[PDB]
């Protein structure tokens, strides 16, 4: 069940990553008649491109951030008692993600910046380490 | 000491407005809904039970009734684009009544007009005639002209195009998702518990009708109102039933078609004699079936207005025809019934005469009118009432008494009836939660 | 213990379906503007297209249910409707004609086939009318009870087709979209369905040129040097038979008569051209077939023939069995107009310089729907064509000892499965796995 | 040599594969002018430039999912079985074309693909889990 | 020991030709109707520092587009509007000589004519005024309107505003536009003040000639550009640093009859006129005028050499969309007589203008366009922010050099709100080679 | 600094901007009915998208093929050539622009991505021998 999870903890809800990973990107006479009323065939077709970029600007972000390639990466940036003063326990204390999620809301445009600083300066140091 | 940690792929959601696909049963053909709503949905739906679940849902800011009501009406106009126009008949009219057969009730009602219209030639002209409903015909200065001549103009819709409503599924695009209000008596706002996720709608028929809601769904276990705010005058009703109330509707009078050539390649259809005696169009309602139904909802009235309140019904309001009488589209004519014989009752079978137009502005803008062809023989349909549209005429110092009129001019209404328990979601696969680990 | 391994790339594919764009080559520029299938195939061929040979695969080729053939024909019918939005209607020439008979220095096998019609038709202003003459072809008008009426009067209304307007083949291309190939079956005697074992692939096909045709196959490929008769189901006689040929045979039609034009303005921005006056005698169009170069040819294609049928039985041949012009005769589509050839002089034989004569029709309905008309421009002057048949399309029908077959017309779609008998679209699946020697 | 060669040997594919994967992917205004005009046919082409980026994705989301992206041949965990082939590598891989074994695997196709998200599922967790 | 290294992300652009999407901040305004999509309440200009750039307004794709989308929208507004084919009849014309000035008599018409009604069988006596550059005579009475023998007739849907409005041209995704702030920039060459931004400035869809109207001006000083100052082929666009302003008017009252043409529609007929009939006519200030043209020279003597005598002299001859000047006031179309602006030698001023109702939209031919009548006075106030000129050839070596106005692609005007700015594209990866080896 | 502030950077110091440009890359209903209706100009805008993605994902399909693929900065196993460049590496990563750069050496490109394309086959297939014992 696509959102089956949606129910469950934190915790429990890290199992099923994949198959909402799946979902996201899921007749000749019905192409014909489709195609004669030019505007449902155009409004479904906008609809298919922004459902490709939509997906491509969250598999960039992993990208930027270093965590391409997996569903969970774990990062080098700290938490801040800011952004949730819960501990862990309180965290995946029976929360629905989506309670959680609510609970952080505005804090998200400051993490994923630092995301990415903290891996462009990786990159760098990388590079360096790699010529000596 | 926690480290940020992120996760694609969770179980979060916000609300959005997207476009949904049109899919429709994997089964008659030269139905404009079953032909182009033809993605096919054959697979039982996904309905996924959230557990534990509570979610926010509100049927009067809800756009997928907005959605529907944009489409069907270009539907309609796609379906009517290619059809042959009846402008070339717009000229003056002999007209006389029909005296044969005639009862008391259609008196005036059918008249016999004649007129010089075009040939397949560009040189010749005919002479032919036509029967007219009264409500199709304006006098001017015997002479006569159709009405949908000077505000717009006419086309005739194709004979081989039906319009019968057949269910329609709307379909969430990938990212997306419909969740479901399940909960048992849910009033039109506010949190649900029993909430499951579905991958499309269930099938609603796009019927239209005014003041009564036909063919849709039950209320479950009672009488339900639903209103956008039950205090202000201002806003409709919208009441489902429990229990189906039926209906029949008949067209007894006997018709023949002529078909006429108004030139190259285009043909005209028009009411040719009736054949048999005269009668007016009706339709049946049980006498206790609507006595016990209508006072079910008198209780559920007073369920927000008081114990002490008395409750009348008045027989509709003045205005256009639209929507001073209930319309169908029964066999694909256009009925309008009376409904004063339903709604004339204080709480403290039921013949309906109805008259039959064809020239139809089925949309309430102005500026293309359709014309129904005739339908040959006789007419019936039998067909369940399944809500009331309702309308409280208060606004006045009278607690002792509130007055009801059936009335609702805008088809918009009539999807909200069947869409209220459906919400469109975008899925959020990224999310951010600290945990025990760092790089 | 070899495990699952996971390849991405593969060299494999599966048979499929997908829309196919067209590439052609104009080599001039009137050809880039006006020429149909040069503006709507604008896209340009490749330069130097490769074949790879593939060795050792071994597939089958479906003509008679190829995906390919059926998009060749619904484009054609879409691009012909196109090319015809933005031109003058004829609605206003739907009116009574008053015609005589073309008397004047002509041939007595003329007679009666062409008529001097007059008729009031609108001017510049919706007031004012003229009185206007021109010749008609006795196949476009139709004797209403000396009063006439164009043939398309009580079916649909008749546009005429823009006078600068060019439809006339030229090679067209289909070329695959990325993901998908082409492949080919290049078995010099490979007969219509079955498998093969000389299989190549390219990114486009070879040209096809889109000649419209009824019986005799023009324009088209020679048989890879045998003649090969192809069909559905030979013992099924409802199946037509398709003949390709070895070698061409020439055709050489005339219509002699010498055409003038003229221009009628019936609007503020509309003209018709009418049929104008006939400048010297008047004669019969026809067709030239060698007879020599026929017989041997159809006893060619006898031989083959009788290869799946006794030995020793008769093979008839006759004309045309009855239906519509477009069917009983051969519609040959050249110099800008449309004649209607007599073969029955080409199928008059049974085995164990030929003059056809031919019809003119200005009114045609070229994919045989009749909820459109369209008119046909006169061309002026004389016109010459000389074509290379290098096709037929036959019709087979316990006569254990004597057949009879016939030529005849069909759906348009043959035309093309004759041309695109050895392409096949399939599409590109990069995945696939297999056991080998290691594990992550 | 788009396709190669399929008749070769199985293992003698891999020295085009990385031909096979650029060909997945694609200036006269005369054309452009044409297809906003030839309304339809400007439709289709645009479907079919959608479908091919939604297939190509589809495919890179697969292997990511799988834990085989960023390379043209996975190795992975997932026992072979002898009801999917029962032959050993001169019969399977060194004697065979790839078309006539593809299409007998495909029966099991989609039983593998299974597997092999649920093995990549599994060693995720055991990343994060050990990297305490 | 250096290895190739790549850098996804490079601050490198080419030179590029893509498609614009357009924005902007009435309801029935054909283009703010278009260009629905709001701007960015605070477009943010990024200076580049140290970076040098080639500019050339001549060649410049945004001006094509420009060119291309407006004709469409043109089109597509009168796409849906009422075709007036049943008005070309024979027209039964009078003289009009009732309280008309003398200089202008013969301007107006008053004709009759045979119109159908809204049932197709009944007839009815039609009246309407018409101009004489409209109507054109059959062979003393008997008119038609003059596209009866080249043209369908569109009229404009009434409610239709076709006021100019700023528009802001954005780059797509992938895309900049560059633009030099460059003072005395000249259209062709390097500058070396470069911004960067997401969208131009507003620019008004202004359609006129000879002389622009309600643009930008030039900093502090005049700009004169060519694309070769030395070809008497090639135009002169001069931006002046000092707006003129001119005040046009329709002194005549008008009134608005509608007609039933056919069922649900309507034909907009010009009615008696209320008062007397006047010329419609421009004032230019003089003293500014005269100002303005030595300042224009001064520029002029720094390219053709300090002698200076130059010429003014009036247009050429031709056609009338070419030969006056053309704008659109109040939504009526004005041709003005500008020889009274060009009649100097160098070493208030009232312009007679004409109304027209039929009208070619553009420069081709085969479609016209009925402007509907205008109740009222029309009166407007507009500002001379540059100059169309082509500086006449003939014998080398003059003493005194000629210049005179013109029109020419409209195109042109479009290129002086334009010249600053460029579209390029971004290609990010770049390729170094440094010390860092796998 | 802004957007493209670096572009007149020296090379440098322009590197720890790549995160900006790379994603910028990839970045009112009643408009949206009223341009829908109008077909031909909705056109143009789908193809215009549907470029920006071919486009986008042509580069990363490229880093992908030199298997570098999720960084922003890519190391080889591909010398550079003295025939591509005799510039001094002072001045190759300083008193030099991207801008100038990318001119100065645009003769060579295809050169070098058919090099890295060809190092990274042979780096896999000797991995997959590797890992195979
Ligand atoms: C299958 O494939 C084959 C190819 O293998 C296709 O066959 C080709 O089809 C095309 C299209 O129809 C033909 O093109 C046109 O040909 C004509 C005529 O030229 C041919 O005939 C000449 C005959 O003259 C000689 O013989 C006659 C015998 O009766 C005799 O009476 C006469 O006095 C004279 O002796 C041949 O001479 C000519 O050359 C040949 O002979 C050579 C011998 O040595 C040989 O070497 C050659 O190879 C060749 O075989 C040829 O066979 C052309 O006139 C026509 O050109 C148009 O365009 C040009 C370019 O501007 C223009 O100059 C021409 O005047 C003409 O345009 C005018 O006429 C048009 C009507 O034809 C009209 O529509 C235009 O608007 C225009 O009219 C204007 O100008 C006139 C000027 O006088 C003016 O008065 C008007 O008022 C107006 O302003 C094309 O080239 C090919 O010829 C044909 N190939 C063959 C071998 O037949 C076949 O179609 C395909 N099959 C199918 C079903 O599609
Ligand atoms: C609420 O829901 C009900 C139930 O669906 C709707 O009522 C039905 O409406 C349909 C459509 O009008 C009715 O179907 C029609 O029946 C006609 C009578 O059929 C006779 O002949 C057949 C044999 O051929 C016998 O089996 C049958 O018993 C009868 O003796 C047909 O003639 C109609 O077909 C004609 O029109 C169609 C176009 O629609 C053409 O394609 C056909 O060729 C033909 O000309 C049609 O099949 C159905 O009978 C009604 N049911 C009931 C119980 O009455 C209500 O209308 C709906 N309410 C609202 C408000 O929408
Ligand atoms: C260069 O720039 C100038 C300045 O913007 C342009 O000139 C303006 O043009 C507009 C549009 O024609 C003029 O606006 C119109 O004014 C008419 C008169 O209104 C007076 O009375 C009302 C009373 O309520 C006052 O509020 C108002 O301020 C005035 O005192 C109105 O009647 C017009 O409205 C009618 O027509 C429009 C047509 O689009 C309909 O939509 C309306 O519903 C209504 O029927 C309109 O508001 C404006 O006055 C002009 N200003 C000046 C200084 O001239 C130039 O045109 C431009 N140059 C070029 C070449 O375009
Ligand atoms: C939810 O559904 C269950 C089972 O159908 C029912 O018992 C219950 O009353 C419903 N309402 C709730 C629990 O929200
Ligand atoms: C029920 O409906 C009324 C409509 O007037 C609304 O005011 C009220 O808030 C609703 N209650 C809930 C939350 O069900
Ligand atoms: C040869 O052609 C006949 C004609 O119908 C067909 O039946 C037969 O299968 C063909 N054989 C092959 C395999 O090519
Ligand atoms: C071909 O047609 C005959 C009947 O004429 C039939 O018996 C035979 O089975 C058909 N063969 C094919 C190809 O199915
Ligand atoms: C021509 O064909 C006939 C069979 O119809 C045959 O009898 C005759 O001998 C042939 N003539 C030639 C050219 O040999
Ligand atoms: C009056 O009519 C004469 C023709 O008889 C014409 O020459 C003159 O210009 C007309 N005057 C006006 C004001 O139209
Ligand atoms: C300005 O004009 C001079 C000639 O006087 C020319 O050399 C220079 O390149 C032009 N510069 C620009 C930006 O147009």
């Amino acid at each position: 069940g696509f959102l089956g999870a949606a129910g469950s903890t934190m915790g429990a809800a890290s199992m099923t990553l994949t198959v909402q990973a799946r979902n996201l990107l899921s007749a000749p006479e019905c192409q014909q008649h489709l195609l004669k009323l030019t505007v449902w065939g155009i409004k479904q077709l906008q609809a298919r491109v922004l459902a490709v970029e939509r997906y491509l600007r969250d598999q960039q972000l992993l990208g930027i951030w270093g965590c391409s390639g997996k569903l969970i990466c774990c990062t080098n940036v700290p938490w801040n008692s800011t952004w949730s003063n819960r501990n862990l326990s309180e965290i995946w204390d029976n929360m629905t993600w989506l309670q959680w999620d609510k609970e952080i809301s505005n804090y998200t445009q400051i993490i994923y910046g630092l995301l990415e600083e903290s891996q462009n300066q990786q990159e760098k140091n990388e590079q360096d380490l790699l010529a000596l | 000491n926690l480290w940020v940690t992120v996760y694609y792929g969770v179980p979060v959601w916000k609300d959005a407005e997207t476009t949904l696909f049109c899919a429709s049963d994997a089964k008659k053909k030269h139905n404009v809904w079953a032909t182009h709503c033809c993605v096919p949905t054959d697979p039982n739906p996904q309905e996924i039970h959230l557990e534990n679940v509570t979610e926010e849902f509100n049927m009067w800011k809800n756009n997928m009734v907005e959605q529907m009501h944009t489409d069907i009406i270009s539907l309609w106009d796609q379906s009517l684009k290619p059809c042959v126009k009846l402008t070339p008949l717009c000229v003056t009219l002999q007209c006389t009544n029909v005296t044969n057969n005639i009862t008391d009730d259609m008196r005036g009602e059918l008249k016999n007009c004649s007129f010089n219209m075009t040939t397949e030639l560009r040189d010749k002209k005919q002479k032919v005639y036509s029967l007219f409903y009264r409500l199709d015909v304006v006098q001017i200065n015997k002479e006569y002209r159709l009405i949908n001549c000077n505000t717009s103009a006419i086309t005739q819709a194709c004979p081989k195009v039906s319009f019968e409503p057949i269910p329609i599924h709307y379909c969430a695009p990938a990212g997306f998702a419909i969740l479901k209000c399940k909960d048992k008596k849910f009033n039109g706002t506010g949190p649900c518990t029993n909430v499951s996720t579905v991958q499309c709608t269930h099938g609603i028929k796009p019927v239209v009708s005014t003041q009564l809601l036909l063919n849709g769904s039950l209320a479950e276990e009672e009488v339900i109102i639903r209103s956008e705010n039950i205090t202000n005058n201002a806003k409709n009703i919208l009441v489902q039933l429990n229990e189906s109330v039926q209906i029949n509707c008949t067209r007894p009078n006997n018709n023949t078609r002529k078909s006429i050539r108004i030139g190259p390649g285009q043909w005209f259809y028009a009411t040719g004699d009736i054949i048999g005696d005269i009668r007016q169009a009706h339709c049946n309602v049980s006498k206790a079936t609507w006595n016990e139904t209508l006072g079910k909802v008198v209780k559920q009235l007073r369920k927000h207005f008081g114990n002490n309140t008395i409750i009348r019904f008045a027989n509709s309001s003045g205005g256009d025809l639209e929507v001073t009488t209930h319309s169908f589209n029964c066999g694909g004519e256009f009925f309008y019934c009376n409904t004063s014989g339903l709604f004339n009752s204080t709480w403290i079978s039921i013949t309906l005469p109805c008259r039959i137009k064809q020239i139809i502005n089925m949309w309430q803008r102005i500026g293309q009118a359709m014309y129904a062809p005739p339908i040959q023989g006789v007419i019936r349909c039998v067909s369940n009432i399944t809500g009331l549209i309702l309308t409280r005429d208060g606004g006045s110092t009278n607690s002792t008494t509130e007055t009801f009129r059936p009335g609702g001019g805008d088809m918009r209404d009539n999807w909200r009836s069947e869409l209220y328990k459906y919400k469109v979601v975008k899925i959020e696969p990224l999310g951010v939660a600290p945990t025990r680990c760092k790089r």
